[PDB]
Parts: C-alpha cells; structure tokens; sequence
C-alpha cells in the first residue's frame, strides 16, 4: 500500500577513505553484490563510491525475453528493457526527494550490456555470440552505502531498517581467497593483418559516405584462476579512473576501471563527458607536459571529438528541453595512467513528463564507441569485429528512487567467467587515421591492465 | 507553425529538432521509411525539412518522392544528404569531393539571398560529407548560394519556388549563425 515519500534512515559509519573496499571484501563473492568506485581519483567528478548488495528484485534481459525475480514471483516479458525497468522502479512505491550528498538513494543499480542496443535499432547478426552474460543485468536496492570524500562522510542509508541492515554488514565476514593468476599468455582475437584489412574497409565506408567515424575494437583474452577481487583491489589503486565498478553477477564478474561518464542526470540537468582523442603518456615529464600541448592542439583528434559532440547533442537532445541543450567545455585534456584523452562536456534539461530511463533509452549505446551516423557505424562494427561486445562498451551505473541517474561506458572493462578474462581496446576511425597508429592506439589503452595482470 | 522533419536514420537530425523548437515551431520528427506520401497529406505539414544521413539520396527512403511531389507546393529546406537530394530531384549528379570534410569546419562564401539573408560573409561552417553536387549538371532551375573556397557547391536555392539546400550543417556547435539561417526558412 502506503507510499513512502519520507528521506531514508542513516547511520554514519567511521571515516575511512578505504570504507568502500573495506566492506565490499566481506560482500564480493554474493551474486548481485555491487561497487561504484570512483578510483579514489583527483578529478572534477570523483566524489562517491556507493556499495550495494542483497537485492528485493532482479531483472535480466537475455535478447528479446527480460525475466524479473521477486521473493515469491518471477515473470518474463518482451517489453522494452528500460520500460520494464522503470514499471519495477515504480511499483517499489519508494519515492524521495533528491539530496546532492546522497545521489543514490536505493534504486536501480547494475550493467548494461552493449547488445542491449538490439532492443532500441534493428542491427545485423554477422558477429559471433560466443560469451553468455545478459545485456541487462541489473538489482533494485532498497538501502545503500555511499562514501563522499568531498564532506568524508561514510552514509548506510535503508528505506526498511537501517539498524538491520548495519547488523547485516557487521555478520558478513572477510574470508580472503587466492590471489588472482593469469595461467596463459594474453592473445588477440585478430592478428596485425586482420586488424589491417578491418581498418582499410573502414576508409572505403569515409570516403564513399557511408559514415564519418567507426570504433573498430579488438578482443585480449587469457585463462586465469584465484579471486577476482583481489585483482579489482590492485587495478583499482593503479588506473585511478573515476568511473570504477566491480559487479558480482551469477554468471561472472564485470571488473570495470573506465574513465568515462557517459549521461548523468542530477536533479534533472543532464551531463555527458565524451571521451574522444587519445595519446600515450611519456615517463619524462618536460616530454610529458608537451605530449597533453600536442593531443590539445591535434586537428585529426580535435574532429575525431567534435562528431561525437554534435552527435551528443543529437542524442540528448531527442529528449532535452527545448533550447536547453549547451556545450560548456570543448577538448580539455584529462590526463590517467595509460593516456591523455581529450573531453567534452554537453548539458541539456530533462522534461519533467520523462524519466532518466527515457534519456538513457534514447541515447544506449554512447556514441563516443559506435561513431557517425549511429546506426551505419553500429552496422559496420557487426560487420568486422569477430565476436559480439557484450558488457564491453555498454555502461554501468544506477537509476535512484529518487529520479536520478549516473551511467559510465564500459571501456576498459575485463569480462571474468568460466575460468577466462576479456579485455577489448578500440578506437575511432577517422579520414585522417592511419593504421599502424589507431593498431597502436588500441594497445596504449590497455597495455598497463593487461601487463599488470601478467605479474 | 507544423514542420515535418524527415530523418535519414541520422546522428544530427535531432540538432535540427532542437533549433526549430527554440525557434518556437512544432516539429515532428519522421524516419525516411515511416510514412509514406499520403501519410503527409494527413498530416497537413506547413513546411518539410529533409535531414542529413549517410550514403546517397537513393538509400534516403522516401526524401526523393517528397521533394518532387511537394516542390512548389510547401516549403522544403534540404541539409547535407537534402540539399544533395535536392539537385538529384531536379536532374543534378551527387559525386564524391576532392577531399572529404569530416566534423572540420570551413569558411564559405554566399550571395546574402535564400537563408543566408542578413548573414555575414564569410561564414564558418562545419563539414559532416564526402559527396557534392556536381557544379556541371547542377539543373537549370537552381542558382547557387554559396561556394567553398575551392569552388564547392555549399548552397543552392530554387529560382520559382521555396526548395532550398545547404551541405553544411547550421546546426553545427562550430557553425556560425546557424539559428538565424534556419529561422530564415521558418519565417520567411
Ligand atoms: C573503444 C575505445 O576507445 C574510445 C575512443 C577514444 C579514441 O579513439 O581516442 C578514446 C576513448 C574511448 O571513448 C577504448 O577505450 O577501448
Ligand atoms: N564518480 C561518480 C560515482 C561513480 C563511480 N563509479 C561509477 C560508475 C558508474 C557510474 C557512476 C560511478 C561520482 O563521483 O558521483
Ligand atoms: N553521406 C553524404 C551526405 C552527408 C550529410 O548528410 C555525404 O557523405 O556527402
Ligand atoms: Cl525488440
Ligand atoms: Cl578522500
Ligand atoms: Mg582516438
Ligand atoms: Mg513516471
């Protein structure tokens, strides 16, 4: 019955800048156990990390058919995903006013895949489904625990008994299990050749206006044994990516360390942060300095990342305000472990007739790894790259109860199941691209998660 | 006040949208195999507007029938793939460019007549195409309005009738005055 408009209860734990992995330890082998991490990055949006686990419902999508699971009912539907998403949302009956310190308050936490795109165009079926794991995989939460390290507040916030659910957290233990190996060689899913040929059809399609910009991504993969946390807890330390994840799910584990905000929605103003434009960072810092001047001033980088800006603006604004949409910020350089990238930030309104889940409907899956137009590039993508993304390049992230709403893309994201690990790497084909350097691209993305894990 | 916008299954279709609408039209938005002509005389459009998008006008859907039919009879405002659309309507040729401009921006030269009325000259520009129309076969009926600085068509306008095309993108963040140039077509 009763709605419930009343602000969750809270408990403040201890400060601890490490709280989240601290308490995710003793909750990382449960299904549906989830970490927002922000890297723990000195960057204009790294602030929350936010822990969820023990889910009220559930709903994965498996291509046409989204099965939802509730304590004594599970139903399957083929209803629109994000429809269906936001009716579960909605039938919680739990709905809070927004707070800036608790962005997520319960809601809708977990992945969307990349295949979920299927459900919002009608896309070709030539690349190859070879990892089952759902395009949406996501748990309705009705309590959180967010670390703000702007006020160094550690929040356990519950819409049904926040005491409890503290006396829950204090019961689960920290069993450590082996440390994480890698028991093979990383190898590719093309060769340099391969790769080469995939690269030059890409060209003919810019040059016979079929599309001005592809992502063409390759696939590392090795077997590997030992926990899958403890390889989280030393990625997590080396990338310093604000838009971090680790996602226990039944079939696997997603290890997320991408860097990139793909939409946030916070009290209706909408953000995107594509991340267009890449170079490779020097160990000499005079060098180093100079290589942030030369990716700023790159003209074959600078249109790379102005496409996805008017693409962004095309995307948000299927939905924005009319006349809200603004671009605040063109090519900043941010610079991470791996890479400098170039940034972009676009704004926009969200009506209040629509929900954050329609905004995410009509702009899945981010631009910033398809390319332009959308749907040509999207076809291009199936038509050459061997095996379907899956996880790799959709987004991660929460719908609150509250309306609000933060999602990353899943770039340099590790898939881990059935004793295998994923990692692809990408990049944008533009006119002005040449082979050997977007080849190389791919790897400067990468190579540092994929070297940290051979040790 | 209605203005039809056909969309080419396009990434900038929806810019055009969003400047129409802070323009204060209603804008309903179409895919290019969504409707068909009988659906538009439902409709009762006051203007059409064909967008940008990929390929040539022949894998435009319906564009190249609304052009011709609805010529002379309703405003049309053609962008990028419209513009290209346009001249192919009439009996013009669609060709690839000397080099293809892709999300670069150029300064192009016009005649301060059809949208460029009371717009300065010259005017920056962004560039999403690898096509042009083809300035020899450019139909009789056509002046153009605006050339690239290698002599590119950029703009062409119809000598009777409101069927108007610019290559470029007004709706562009690098474009200048894109908002006047496209308030132009609405409330000429
Ligand atoms: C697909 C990737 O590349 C994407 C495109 C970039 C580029 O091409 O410079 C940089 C960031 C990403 O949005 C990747 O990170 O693996
Ligand atoms: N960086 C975000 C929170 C965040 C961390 N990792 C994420 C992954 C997806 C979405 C959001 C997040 C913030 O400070 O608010
Ligand atoms: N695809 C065409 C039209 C682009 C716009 O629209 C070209 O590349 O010229
Ligand atoms: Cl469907
Ligand atoms: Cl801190
Ligand atoms: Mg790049
Ligand atoms: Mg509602």
């Amino acid at each position: 019955g009763h709605m419930k408009t009343l602000s969750p209860a809270v408990i403040t734990l201890l400060w601890r800048q490490d709280a989240a992995e601290f308490y995710f330890s003793r909750l990382s082998h449960l299904p549906w156990a989830m970490l927002l991490h922000s890297g723990y990055a000195d960057h204009p949006y790294s602030r929350f990390d936010i822990v969820v686990a023990e889910p009220i419902c559930t709903l994965t999508t498996f291509g046409k058919e989204t099965v939802v699971s509730e304590s004594e009912k599970r139903t399957t539907t083929t209803d629109d995903p994000l429809q269906v998403l936001q009716q579960v949302l909605d039938r919680a009956d739990i709905r809070p006013t927004h707070n800036e310190d608790l962005p997520f308050q319960g809601g809708a936490l977990g992945l969307f895949g990349y295949d979920l795109g299927r459900r919002f165009e009608s896309l070709p079926e030539i690349a190859e489904q070879d990892i089952v794991l759902p395009d949406m995989a996501v748990g309705i939460y009705d309590w959180a625990l967010i670390v703000d390290h702007q006020r160094h507040t550690v929040s356990l916030l519950s819409h049904n008994d926040v005491n409890a659910r503290r006396a829950w957290l204090e019961s689960q233990q920290f069993s450590p299990q082996e440390d994480f190996t890698l028991t093979s060689d990383w190898q590719s899913n093309m060769t340099r050749e391969q790769y080469g040929e995939k690269f030059r059809q890409v060209q003919e399609y810019l040059h016979s206006g079929d599309c001005y910009q592809v992502n063409l991504a390759q696939r590392f993969h090795a077997t590997y044994s030992g926990d899958e946390w403890q390889a989280f807890l030393q990625l997590n330390q080396a990338n310093r990516a604000p838009f971090s994840a680790f996602l226990r799910l039944e079939q696997g584990a997603i290890l997320s360390l991408s860097p990139e905000r793909f939409i946030l929605c916070d009290n209706s103003e909408i953000q995107t942060r594509p991340i267009k434009g890449t170079l490779p960072r020097l160990p000499d810092p005079q060098e180093d300095s100079k290589q942030a001047v030369k990716l700023a001033n790159s003209a074959k980088d600078r249109a790379e990342n102005l496409m996805i800006v008017d693409l962004m603006r095309n995307d948000i604004g299927r939905v924005a305000v009319a006349g809200s949409v603004k671009v605040p910020e063109l090519f900043v350089v941010e610079p991470f472990p791996a890479v400098h990238h170039l940034v972009s930030t676009i704004t926009a309104q969200l009506p209040e007739q629509l929900h954050a889940s329609d905004l995410l409907r009509a702009a899945f899956p981010g631009g910033s790894i398809t390319g332009a137009p959308k749907v040509r590039a999207m076809e291009i993508i199936d038509e050459l790259e061997p095996q379907r993304r899956n996880a790799w390049c959709g987004s991660i992230g929460y719908l609150s109860f509250c309306g609000n709403m933060d999602t990353s893309i899943t770039i340099r994201t590790l898939t881990a199941i059935n004793g295998q690990i994923f990692c692809s790497a990408g990049g944008g084909i533009v006119a002005d691209s040449q082979e050997e350097a977007e080849y190389q691209e791919t790897f400067d993305k990468v190579n540092r998660i994929l070297k940290q894990l051979e040790k | 006040g209605m203005i039809l916008l056909i969309d080419n299954y396009d990434s900038f279709t929806w810019n055009l949208y969003q400047y129409f609408c802070e323009l204060g039209a209603d804008v309903l938005v179409k895919r290019n195999d969504a409707l068909t002509l009988a659906d538009i005389d439902a409709l009762k459009p006051q203007k059409i507007v064909i967008s940008p998008g990929p390929c040539t006008p022949d894998e435009a859907g319906i564009s190249l029938d609304v052009i011709r039919h609805y010529a002379g009879r309703l405003p049309i405002l053609g962008v990028c793939l419209g513009h290209q659309a346009m001249a192919q309507a009439f009996g013009g040729k669609v060709v690839r460019a000397a080099k293809v401009m892709h999300g670069k921006t150029s300064p192009i030269t016009h005649n301060g007549e059809g949208v460029f009325r009371g717009l300065a000259n010259p005017l920056t520009v962004t560039r999403y195409h690898s096509l042009v129309v083809e300035p020899d076969s450019l139909p009789a009926c056509f002046d153009v309005t605006a050339w690239s600085e290698t002599r590119e068509i950029m703009g062409i306008r119809h000598r009777q009738w409101d069927l108007e095309g610019v290559q470029f993108h007004p709706e562009s963040i690098l474009s200048e005055q894109g908002h006047q140039l496209l308030a132009n077509f609405l409330h000429r």
